[PDB]
């Protein structure tokens, strides 16, 4: 089970002009050039969706996995998932076989669950781990996000801008508690 | 009184069961402020590995990972067994001390007063049957002897009663080895008419 993303998110879908006016707009003075605004959000996307579990632009994985975990299931970890592309199985060497059939993607925020139609699910060769390729994430622009978790965005990455390193400085709907609501609750510690 | 408390503690234990919220636990999410409720997506998340994981006489004892936030706070039921138990007994057998009845005979858990029920159904129609039968048959003999001209007299019989058999017995044991007086003289003393 790696992980790993198709392709990141290209910075023209990200909000640099958005963050500016959230950071220095209304009280202030109308600093620094899109290279370090940029920087500064995605290291604050990318801090909220490792606590929530979340992708937030809607780009592309591959999960790559060796085992199911049950035969009408295997949960998918980042959260908001539509249109699994496909699920490839390869061998060994690995000539890259598709399978088209046998599955449902049930988009569910709770548990995005992959769900084989019946009690049987595609097995997997020896050595030849399953890999599958969905487009995980809220939508493809800014504007499609829940607006409290693309506000804690801000309020993180106007703190990861206006303060440099690790220094000193809790409100009530802060950073933590706006991501407290799109993190994921499970209380399974166990053998299934 | 004793009815209305062996009534009570009787409806005490059944009302107990009726209405009484025991949990097997709580799971706390205060969350990262002071209080804070969990999103709908986030409750049937939580519900579904409550439900599927951790109830059940199947799943007694899963490791029940708590992430930051979320707790398990087991509660318990501290008075468990007898809410009540021996005030009811005790009532329940002040109920049975006034009729007459001795514990044995009903049921009563408790003491062993009497030793083997030959002295405990000896006791009993003895101390409250033929006091208490003795008494309406008498009145009886007294009314319906207004009716007919002679005087009747109507009593129980205190024999081909299979109670008063240890009583008997050893009456029969008595005269019986009493070897002196003769035979003419010991069925006048056990109501059987010489021969």
């Amino acid at each position: 089970m790696m992980l790993n993303e198709v392709t990141a998110v290209p910075g023209t879908a990200l909000p640099v002009a958005e963050f500016r006016d959230h950071l220095r707009l209304g009280t202030g003075f109308a600093g620094a050039e899109d290279a370090a605004l940029l920087s500064y959000l995605r290291a604050a996307i990318a801090a909220i969706e490792g606590r929530t579990a979340k992708a937030l632009i809607s780009r592309g994985f591959r999960l790559a996995l060796t085992a199911w975990r049950w035969g009408d299931m295997q949960t998918l970890p980042i959260a908001p998932v539509a249109t699994v592309t496909a699920l490839r199985l390869v061998d060994a060497a690995g000539v890259e076989t598709p399978v088209a059939a046998g599955w449902r993607l049930v988009p569910d925020m709770a548990r995005p669950r992959i769900e084989a139609l019946g009690a049987m699910l595609p097995m997997i060769p020896t050595g030849g781990r399953v890999e599958i390729d969905f487009t995980a994430g809220f939508g493809a622009s800014w504007s499609a996000l829940p607006v409290d978790l693309a506000q804690a965005v801000f309020l993180l990455a106007a703190q990861y801008y206006e303060l440099r390193h690790d220094g000193a400085a809790a409100m009530p709907f802060g950073v933590m508690a706006l991501i407290e609501r799109w993190r994921t609750v499970r209380v399974l510690g166990g053998r299934p | 009184v004793a009815l209305d408390v062996h009534n009570a503690a009787s409806a005490w234990s059944k009302a107990l069961l009726d209405n009484a919220a025991r949990p097997s636990g709580a799971i706390i999410y205060k969350g990262a402020d002071g209080q804070g409720v969990l999103a709908p997506e986030q409750y049937e998340r939580l519900i579904f590995e409550m439900e599927t994981h951790h109830q059940g006489a199947r799943n007694a004892g899963r490791p029940m990972l708590l992430e930051g936030g979320l707790d398990w706070k087991p509660m318990g039921f501290s008075p468990s067994d007898m809410e009540f138990h021996e005030t009811k007994a005790a009532a329940a057998r002040e109920i049975a001390l006034a009729f007459g009845v001795p514990p044995m005979l009903i049921g009563i858990p408790g003491d062993a007063t009497y030793a083997n029920y030959a002295e405990a159904n000896r006791a009993f129609y003895r101390l409250t049957v033929l006091p208490l039968l003795t008494r309406v048959s008498a009145a009886l003999a007294w009314w319906l002897s207004g009716y007919l001209g002679a005087q009747i007299e109507l009593k129980p019989d205190l024999d081909q009663v299979p109670a008063l058999a240890v009583e008997r017995d050893q009456l029969w044991a008595r005269i019986g080895a009493a070897g002196f007086l003769s035979n003419s003289e010991k069925r006048v003393l056990l109501g059987l008419p010489p021969t």
